[PDB]
Protein backbone atom coordinates (compact mmCIF):
# COMPACT_ATOMS: atom_id res chain seq x y z
CA UNK A 1 0.00 0.00 0.00
CA UNK A 2 2.39 2.64 1.23
CA UNK A 3 5.19 1.88 -1.22
CA UNK A 4 2.97 2.11 -4.28
CA UNK A 5 0.93 5.05 -3.00
CA UNK A 6 4.11 7.04 -2.60
CA UNK A 7 6.35 6.15 -5.56
CA UNK A 8 3.60 5.56 -8.08
CA UNK A 9 1.17 8.35 -7.27
CA UNK A 10 2.94 11.48 -6.12
CA UNK A 11 6.03 11.54 -8.32
CA UNK A 12 3.85 10.83 -11.34
CA UNK A 13 1.57 13.73 -10.40
CA UNK A 14 4.58 16.02 -10.15
CA UNK A 15 5.82 14.98 -13.57
CA UNK A 16 2.37 15.53 -15.06
CA UNK A 17 2.04 19.01 -13.58
CA UNK A 18 5.49 20.13 -14.73
CA UNK A 19 4.70 18.88 -18.22
CA UNK A 20 1.46 20.86 -18.18
CA UNK A 21 3.28 24.01 -17.10
CA UNK A 22 5.75 23.63 -19.95
CA UNK A 23 2.88 23.16 -22.38
CA UNK A 24 1.20 26.39 -21.27
CA UNK A 25 4.46 28.30 -21.57
CA UNK A 26 4.68 26.97 -25.11
CA UNK A 27 1.10 27.93 -25.99
CA UNK A 28 1.80 31.56 -25.10
CA UNK A 29 3.74 32.00 -28.34
CA UNK A 30 0.94 30.59 -30.47
CA UNK A 31 -1.38 33.10 -28.83
CA UNK A 32 1.00 35.89 -29.84
CA UNK A 33 1.09 34.66 -33.43
CA UNK A 34 -2.69 34.43 -33.65
CA UNK A 35 -3.03 38.01 -32.42
CA UNK A 36 -0.57 39.30 -35.00
CA UNK A 37 -2.20 37.41 -37.88
CA UNK A 38 -5.68 38.66 -37.03
CA UNK A 39 -4.39 42.23 -36.83
CA UNK A 40 -2.93 41.87 -40.32
CA UNK A 41 -6.20 40.49 -41.69
CA UNK A 42 -8.13 43.40 -40.21
CA UNK A 43 -5.71 45.79 -41.89
CA UNK A 44 -6.31 44.09 -45.24
CA UNK A 45 -10.07 44.38 -44.82
CA UNK A 46 -9.82 48.08 -43.94
CA UNK A 47 -7.67 48.70 -47.01
CA UNK A 48 -10.20 47.03 -49.30
CA UNK B 1 -1.45 44.91 -48.31
CA UNK B 2 1.70 46.84 -49.18
CA UNK B 3 1.41 45.85 -52.84
CA UNK B 4 -2.23 46.88 -53.12
CA UNK B 5 -1.19 50.21 -51.63
CA UNK B 6 0.42 51.58 -54.78
CA UNK B 7 2.73 48.91 -56.11
CA UNK B 8 3.07 46.00 -58.51
CA UNK B 9 -0.54 45.07 -57.71
CA UNK B 10 -1.86 47.71 -60.10
CA UNK B 11 1.45 48.42 -61.81
CA UNK B 12 2.09 45.06 -63.46
CA UNK B 13 -1.39 43.67 -64.01
CA UNK B 14 -1.96 45.98 -66.96
CA UNK B 15 1.72 46.34 -67.93
CA UNK B 16 2.06 42.60 -68.55
CA UNK B 17 -0.84 42.16 -70.95
CA UNK B 18 -0.66 45.55 -72.66
CA UNK B 19 3.08 45.34 -73.36
CA UNK B 20 2.94 41.70 -74.44
CA UNK B 21 -0.05 42.03 -76.75
CA UNK B 22 1.07 45.35 -78.24
CA UNK B 23 4.67 44.28 -78.83
CA UNK B 24 3.72 40.88 -80.26
CA UNK B 25 1.05 42.23 -82.59
CA UNK B 26 3.21 45.14 -83.71
CA UNK B 27 6.24 42.95 -84.43
CA UNK B 28 4.17 40.37 -86.33
CA UNK B 29 2.37 43.04 -88.35
CA UNK B 30 5.66 44.80 -89.09
CA UNK B 31 6.96 41.46 -90.34
CA UNK B 32 3.84 41.45 -92.52
CA UNK B 33 5.29 44.27 -94.62
CA UNK B 34 8.57 42.33 -94.86
CA UNK B 35 6.64 39.31 -96.15
CA UNK B 36 4.84 41.55 -98.65
CA UNK B 37 8.14 43.06 -99.81
CA UNK B 38 9.42 39.53 -100.35
CA UNK B 39 6.22 38.83 -102.30
CA UNK B 40 6.87 41.85 -104.51
CA UNK B 41 10.54 41.04 -105.08
CA UNK B 42 9.79 37.36 -105.85
CA UNK B 43 6.54 37.26 -107.84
Amino acid sequence: MLLQAQIEAERARAAHYMSGAGLQDSKVGTEQAKARALASQADMTDLN
Amino acid sequence: FLEQESGVQQARKRELQQAQSEAQGKLAMLNSQLKRLDEATSA
